[PDB]
């Protein structure tokens, strides 16, 4: 019942291009007839199956999330409760998903240094007591700036920190080999499911790509997995500052100008 | 035997080892240094077991020895070498 074309809100959002989501919600790109530009939106139980307390608590714990102010989250513009359950309005954000990114195959380096805004905002978020709910690919979005970006904000209940560690890290071996390393929920991605070990875990980064430095695999690796070290986006964050730093380009040094 | 002591309080130090040795900020150095102004792979020291031989890998800022720019340089007891805002003793 959700298509493009339709309006919402009074008329206010055309809706434009589907771009996924694991239900019960639904990520949107649509037309802010009023303003003349686009946002982000995020249908959260269009069909109404949810328990209304539970609608409740994601939209003020979305509301939490908008009280944050980095690069790494889109703005909240909006949470309202329409036709169509709950909404959440965000900016838009230029470029292009996180897909459709991965599918450039970019850089190793360049992708880890791109993950750094998405790291920082999880660590922003969690200090604030919420989660950033980093569920599936079609959450993120990478901007022409090159921040990695949560572009469809909505905080449920069961969302906590250690999810969003391993979907962070799932983000950055997306890019890294162009496939999504954990268990694929709701609407398909794109990116394939990761290739995997006998011992069922998926494959290293630089074991499918050996140009891939191998700091730069481990920050991918270990956030991914179950029991793996890494335990709260602080330590994420710092471990993909030096893992960029290692391999940065070198700093200048000169007389004074 | 040569032994190269970073001086930077960290106590850090690293024996050569026959063959190649390169040292950098890079992940592949074999004597790595976190020093922004040093180059990934920023110079190597071929040893052979009597001599240490030192060349700057086209390094973005360049390496001195004892005070003095070098390209190629014969490692002595007691060299300071100079790299980024880093000094390493040969000892
Ligand atoms: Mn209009």
């Amino acid at each position: 019942q959700l298509v493009p074309g339709a309006r919402i809100a009074n008329g206010r959002y055309r809706l434009l291009i589907f771009h996924g989501g694991v239900p019960p919600l639904q990520f949107w790109q649509a037309l802010d007839t009023a303003l003349d530009r686009q946002v982000a939106l995020t249908f959260v139980d269009p069909q109404g199956v949810l328990p209304d307390d539970v609608l409740q608590e994601t939209l003020s714990r979305t509301l939490r999330l908008s009280r944050i102010d980095k690069p790494g989250v889109a703005r909240v513009l909006d949470v309202v409760h329409t036709r169509a359950g709950g909404l959440v309005v965000a900016e838009w954000i230029r470029g292009g998903s996180l897909q459709e990114v991965a599918d450039t195959s970019p850089s190793p380096v360049g992708a880890i240094r791109a993950m750094q805004s998405l790291a920082a905002a999880a660590d922003a978020a969690h200090r604030a007591g919420v989660a950033l709910s980093i569920d599936h690919p079609s959450r993120v979005r990478v901007s022409i700036d090159g921040d990695v970006v949560l572009a469809y904000p909505a905080t449920m209940p069961d969302a906590n920190p250690q999810d969003d560690i391993r979907g962070i890290g799932a983000s950055l071996y997306a890019l890294l080999v162009n496939r999504w390393p954990l268990p694929e929920a709701g609407v398909r991605s794109g990116l394939a499911p990761a290739e995997r070990d006998t011992a069922g875990q998926p494959i290293e980064p630089a074991d499918i790509d050996r140009d891939i430095p191998f700091q730069i695999s481990a920050v991918a690796a270990r956030s991914v997995q179950g029991d793996g070290g890494i335990r709260s986006a602080s330590t994420l964050l710092n471990l993909m500052q030096q893992a960029t730093a290692v391999a940065d380009r070198t700093e200048v040094l000169g007389p004074i100008d | 035997s040569v032994t190269l002591q970073l001086d930077d309080g960290s106590g850090r130090t690293y024996q050569l080892r026959e063959g190649s040795n390169i040292i950098g900020r890079g992940q592949d150095a074999q004597f790595r240094l976190p020093d922004t102004g040093v180059s990934r792979r920023h110079l190597e020291i071929r040893w052979d077991g009597q001599v240490a031989l030192l060349a700057d890998l086209n390094s973005t800022n360049g390496t001195t020895v004892n005070n003095a720019p070098v390209q190629e340089w014969q490692l002595a007891d007691g060299d300071v070498i100079r790299l980024g805002h880093s000094e390493i003793i040969v000892r």
